[PDB]
């Protein structure tokens, strides 16, 4: 009972647990103190080294390699700046009004202000983590989000087809499983863990939205 | 360094 | 707050009641397409505004936020109708009973054939978990109090705002939970549905956004 | 005619 429908909601954790991905230094060379990225190069080089990370944490999610390779692509493409995000917000909770980039680029606000258009993405981060705050959202809740990002994200964008679609939609339904049963364990009443779960997932259309203006901001910035 | 280095977790 | 006593029987009721008129549209070129559908839009928009003044709990706030809540999800409650009433019609967006598009058609007005993918998507989607129509009305007014709520703004009024749309959309989540046990879904399959519907609402926030963004271009 | 008019409802 090794495959992923197999896992126990113990096991799912476990095993997600296992791959989380390292937490990356900003890059800095001090004997090159004038070719000092932008703003916008220094998170663009973080987050390319991430991305790097990312694929590799994403095949380690069990389930995702069960697809075809272009769906994994797919599914990659489309979520991988909220993988970024939520992988920002998280470390960045303990950090209320600023943004933990990198344990050596820790960002506040207005730091936001050095690119035109960015801070009104950062004051959307914000508000995530404070979200996050207020709701004592968990290590492993976070992580099963994650997954459920990466999954969900692009697969709504013949036969085999509806039977990845298939595949997909009940490794979901396990993520659901494992995120319910970590807030029995903790002790939550059925009602608490049916609106605990709903106020997580609802957290995720604003993750989306965040992504999209990003991406709308890398696009023009091309 | 990983995220569990980071925040509040159930276990 | 009227909302917050409602049993989930009531709420129910209360939105099934508030639901708005679907409207009948008043060769295709681009620009005549495009000149359908934001007619039609506006249309609708007029009775968007009073079918969120019936959403239990959306009258309590300040005009300001009601003006900004549905400043933020207007386009992702049109999508969704929109979806709902092509659920039956695989292949086709049903924007209105006389004006019942394919694909092909959203091609018409260039960067539409991919918005109107991801809406057959979902309408597929809807159909493959066999969607209930007091689960659609659930998940609409979920999308009223949701989508503008991180962008609010300052005050302590304000905060109470947030706590009580936060505590509505629990309600709604006690509805969704009550529908779905009065149907005979296990607990198991009950958190499970609560989970696939809700992660439909992102992709309704990206589709609203790719809209927004092509509506902005032109 | 409303959404009611379409799809399937639980009542
Ligand atoms: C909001 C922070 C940010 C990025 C970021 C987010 C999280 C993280 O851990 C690191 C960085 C960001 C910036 C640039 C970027 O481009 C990558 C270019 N590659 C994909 C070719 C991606 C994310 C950003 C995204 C879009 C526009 C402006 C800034
Ligand atoms: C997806 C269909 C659509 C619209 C639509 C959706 C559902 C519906 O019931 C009716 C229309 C759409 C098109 C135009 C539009 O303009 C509104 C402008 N007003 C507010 C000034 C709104 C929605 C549309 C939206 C953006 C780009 C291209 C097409």
């Amino acid at each position: 009972n090794s495959l992923a429908l197999s896992l126990t909601a113990d096991q799912m954790v476990s095993a997600l647990l296992d791959a989380e991905p390292p937490i990356l230094y900003s890059e800095y060379d001090p004997t090159r103190p004038f070719s000092e990225a932008s703003m916008m190069g220094l998170l663009t080089n973080l987050a390319d080294r991430e991305l790097v990370h990312m694929i590799n944490w994403a095949k380690r999610v069990p389930g995702f390699v069960d697809l075809t390779l272009h769906d994994q692509v797919h599914l990659l493409e489309c979520a991988w700046l909220e993988i970024l995000m939520i992988g920002l917000v998280w470390r960045s909770m303990e950090h209320p009004g600023k943004l933990l980039f990198a344990p050596n680029l820790l960002l506040d606000r207005n730091q936001g202000k050095c690119v035109e258009g960015m801070v009104e993405i950062f004051d959307m981060l914000l508000a995530t983590s404070s979200r996050f705050r207020m709701m004592n959202l968990q290590g492993e809740e976070f992580v099963c989000l994650k997954s459920i990002i990466l999954l969900n994200s692009g697969v709504y964008t013949t036969l085999k087809s509806l039977e990845e679609k298939d595949h997909i939609h009940r490794v979901l339904d396990k993520i659901t499983d494992t995120l319910i049963h970590l807030m029995a364990k903790a002790g939550l009443t059925l009602q608490q863990q049916h609106q605990r779960l709903a106020q997580l997932l609802l957290i995720l259309s604003h993750i989306r939205h965040m992504s999209n203006k990003g991406m709308e901001h890398l696009y023009s910035m091309k | 360094l990983t995220s569990r280095d980071f925040g509040s977790w159930y276990a």
